[PDB]
RNA sequence: CAGAGGUGAAAUUCUUGGAUUUAUUGAAGACUAACUACUGCGAAAGCAUUUGCCAAGGACGUUUUCAUUAAUCAAGAACGAAACUAUGCCGACUAGGGAUCGGGUGGUGUUUUUUUAAUGACCCACUCGGCACCUUACGAGGAGUAUGGUCGCAAGGCUGAAACUUAAAGGAA
């Protein structure tokens, strides 16, 4: 779903908010679903190495 | 009888197939008529025999263009509705340095999308920055708050005094004692 | 940015548009 | 805010006695096109009173109406166009309007712009023969072919420069072998549009082809017999 | 058969125009305003205020003798906004409600064929 | 670095293996050698001559066909230059854009592109000089640019 | 014919010498909307209507010309209210992948058009050079509490009113 937002507005022009290099792209689905308390900020051992 | 186009490029295409028999479904309900071409990458909506209504089909050429422009269909109906309104601001002319004007629009936006969220709940708005354009769908006062913040933001006030100053006014207006006064002493 | 109830609505903007399906105080 | 809210100004001192109607005293015009079209008659217009029938003759040469197209020839492909008209001479409640200038109204023109594709503009003056001086804007969108995966189809400058040239010889010698009232009835029934899609055929596939508006900048001496006959002498009853 | 006339409506997000003139734009018939119509001075720019104006200029539309109206809706265009107002929805609803024929509607909208600004 | 234009652009003649003529190449030396002699009386650089006896009669290279490079030819005919042909060609370039401005004093990129064109103009001369190719009492100057152009 | 502009609500202001709105204009000095980017250019600051004219430059095609003329560069010379959440390990670097911009070659059918004026668009592979985007081999103090010092801080009593137990008026009650 994140690629395909990216891409959406990427696609369509619609300027968003610089996400840092590493984590997820918060959108309204994954604050309303809650799922960071599942999956996490981003791959912590892709972050390590 | 009275008609209008607009025109869509290829994505919208996809979504625009997808949603057909939504917008077709409000547009009757209105009793209005609307095609969808593809070769032409066209929309076209027209009045009927049985309309009466020129209004809402000044509405829905309004819709159609918000459509093409790539607010999702529950956006569109909500145009549809009837105290609404959609306002397209311009704000590529007012920065000569490339960098700067980027640097501000990405300022408009805010970390994490937080002042747009910000400011859209505030507004009851519904706001789509677009390149060089900056595209917004609401109740009357909130198209005319956000035009004049998106346009300081251009220039080089903050949106975080504009949302401060929004949220002051809010509170006042909210508590009715004074309904005649400058509240310039209240503003920051 | 020092102020303290600003910044918060900013950081709670995304909950309370989400979970209204205005209220910030 | 007619009542008690807003402040007195200087305002309401004495105001004069809304008496008169001047609706009252108007008169009602007819007022028709010239041959070019097909439906000759459009409308009515009004004039203060004939006291000065000077000023019935004065204000009514000044008058400048416009129309749509669509009423004006009874067809709803050219409804999206819109034309102007200048009053000349007026005999027996007749206007008898002579052509002022033509437009695309934003509309059209709103709709016409894509995205991913070529704008191109030309205008030009001309002379015609009828010693009409006046200026013409033909726009003209360049599209992709079917044979394409190309999103989008630009132009070249060279090209753009080179049409651009050829639509300006196009307008010179089109209106330079015509007159005015060839010339309207060509920009009427899309004749200009085809033969400038044909003549670029070679040098970039275009699109959209379009004569969008035509202006008029100085009109030759006036001639009340040529205009009659453009159009196509009364006794009165001898009351006593 | 059928009497036209034009009739311009200015749509502001403050104050709102009908107003009916003959075909050729010289000679206006009526022309009224929500600042003219309501007494609360913000409610001049209410729906309601438009349709009680559009009432009024009905009212001598249909004295004159125009029944048919070529309508031209406008907004303040320009530099600021370029969008319609309450009133000019409203207005033209309130007309076709008192059944003065439409003959034709569109936008006509002042639009800048370039700005009027500074860039910084 | 393609020098004071920073693209990397490569594009250029390469040569063959072989150092001889094709075979069905049939003109005589000499009569190539008269060919050029005339065109250089006529007026013609030697890079034109190149050119021309490259295009016209199937010459594949000078440096082949005859045993010297042309303008050997041309100082063995007498007809050296008095500056090397690209330096001349610098010259009228300056010249061209030292008048240019002189009518038209506000084209400060072309200031800057005359900037380039002394910078590299000086360079050719000092390499010219350190062969003793040119004599070594000689400048450059707008007096010995108009006295040597006009 | 009576308000107009404006604002959250005001107001300043313009308004029977008719404002705001209407149609026809004319002048004035600005800026070139849409097309607009993913890309274009130039050393950078920067650059957008048409059109000549002068004058320069890049990439490419070259079996033209020169024969090491160059590199990086301390100097010097040229050109020139903002700020306010952004940050990617880096380099003598390997294989690249899609998409695009500028040339060039080859095929090839459509669009084009035909002794007159331009042999141009599109698809395709190979190709150099550029903006980028995505994958990849390999590398040499802050926290926070505690204070028997110093140095500042500043405290109460109704007001008057104090040498007077003193007025009116005031405060609380």
């Amino acid at each position: 779903r994140i690629k395909k937002y990216e891409q959406e507005a990427a696609e369509g022009g619609i300027v968003l908010s610089k996400v840092k290099k590493g984590q997820f792209r918060k959108i309204e689905s994954t604050y309303k679903k809650d799922i960071e308390r599942r999956i996490g900020g981003s791959i912590k051992a892709r972050d390590k190495e | 009888e009275s008609s209008f186009m607009t025109l869509f490029p290829k994505y919208r295409e996809s979504y625009l197939k997808t949603i057909w028999n939504d917008v077709t479904r409000a547009l009757d309900k209105h009793n209005i008529a609307c095609v969808l071409d593809l070769v032409e990458g066209s929309m076209t909506v027209k009045t009927t025999r049985k309309t009466y209504d020129p209004a809402i089909i000044l509405k829905a050429r309004d819709l159609i263009k918000l459509l093409a422009r790539s607010v999702p269909f529950p956006q569109a109906v909500k145009i549809l509705q009837d105290d609404m309104a959609c306002d397209v601001i311009k704000i590529g002319n007012f920065v000569t340095n490339k960098e700067r004007f980027v640097k501000r629009r990405q300022r408009l936006v805010g970390p994490n999308g937080n002042t747009l969220k910000a400011l859209e709940l505030l507004t009851k708005c519904y706001i789509l920055v677009q390149g060089n354009t900056v595209s917004a769908m609401g109740p009357f006062k909130g198209l005319k708050e956000v035009r004049r913040v998106v346009e300081d933001c251009m220039k080089n006030i903050h949106p975080i005094y504009h949302i401060k100053e929004l949220m002051i006014k809010r509170e006042l207006a909210k508590r009715p004692e004074l309904a005649n006064e400058d509240w310039s002493r209240f503003l920051p | 940015q020092n102020d303290l109830e600003l910044q918060q609505f900013l950081r709670e903007s995304h909950l309370l548009s989400a979970f209204n399906n205005i209220v910030y105080q | 805010a007619v009542g008690k809210n807003k402040r007195l100004s200087k305002g309401k001192k004495g105001q004069k006695k809304r008496v008169v109607d001047p609706f009252t005293r108007k008169e009602w015009f007819d007022i028709k096109a010239p041959s070019t079209f097909e439906n000759r008659n459009v409308g009515k217009t009004l004039v203060n009173k004939s006291t000065g029938l000077k000023s019935a003759s004065d204000a009514l040469k000044g008058r400048v109406v416009e129309v749509c197209l669509a009423d004006l020839q009874g067809s709803e492909d050219h409804s999206f166009r819109k034309i102007k008209l200048r009053v000349d001479e007026v005999q027996g409640k007749n206007l008898l309007t002579n052509f002022h200038g033509m437009d695309f109204t934003t509309d059209k023109l709103r709709s016409m712009v894509r995205k991913w594709q070529t704008l191109i503009e030309a205008n030009v003056t001309v002379k015609t023969s009828d010693d009409y001086v006046l200026r013409i804007f033909a726009i003209a969108f360049t599209r992709k072919q079917a044979n394409q995966v190309k999103r989008h189809s630009y132009a070249q400058s060279s090209h753009i420069r080179a049409i651009r040239k050829v639509i300006s010889e196009i307008l010179t010698k089109e209106v330079q072998g015509s007159t005015l009232a060839q010339l309207t009835s060509k920009l009427i029934p899309e004749v200009i549009n085809k033969e400038i899609e044909n003549a670029t055929k070679d040098i970039f596939p275009l699109q959209n082809i379009h004569v969008r508006k035509v202006k008029l900048l100085k009109q030759p001496k006036f001639d009340v017999g040529a205009l009659m006959a453009l159009h196509g002498e009364e006794k009165g009853k001898k009351v006593t | 058969s059928q009497v036209f006339g034009v009739a311009r409506i200015y749509a502001s997000f403050n104050d709102t125009f009908v107003h009916v003139t003959d075909l050729s734009g010289k000679e206006t018939i009526a022309r009224v305003t929500g600042g003219m119509k309501v007494k609360a001075d913000r409610d001049e720019s209410s729906p309601y205020a438009a349709m009680l104006a559009a009432q009024d200029v009905a009212a001598k539309c249909k004295e004159v003798g125009i029944t048919a109206v070529h309508v031209k809706i406008r907004a303040t265009g320009g530099t600021r906004t370029k969008t319609p107002g309450p009133g000019g929805q409203a207005a033209l609803r309130a007309l076709a409600r008192s059944g003065l024929r439409i003959g034709r509607i569109e936008d006509v909208t002042p639009v800048p064929s370039d700005s009027t600004r500074k860039k910084g | 670095g393609r020098m004071h234009s920073a693209g990397k652009g490569i594009s250029s003649s390469a040569i063959p293996y072989s150092r001889n003529a094709p075979a069905w190449f049939k003109l005589s030396s000499e009569s190539v050698i008269e060919q050029i002699v005339k065109y250089a009386r006529k007026g013609l650089t030697p890079s034109q001559i190149g050119v021309l006896l490259r295009d016209a009669h199937g010459v594949t290279q000078a440096r082949v066909i005859t045993g010297n490079k042309i303008m050997r030819i041309l100082k063995s005919n007498g007809l050296a230059p008095e500056i090397p042909e690209d330096l001349y060609y610098l010259i009228k370039k300056a010249v061209s854009v030292r008048k240019h401005l002189e009518r038209n004093r506000k084209d400060k990129d072309a200031k800057f592109r005359l900037i380039l064109i002394e910078s590299r103009i000086h360079r050719l001369a000092r390499y010219y000089r350190t062969v003793a190719v040119l004599p070594p009492n000689w400048k450059y100057e707008s007096a010995t640019a108009s006295a040597l152009v006009n």
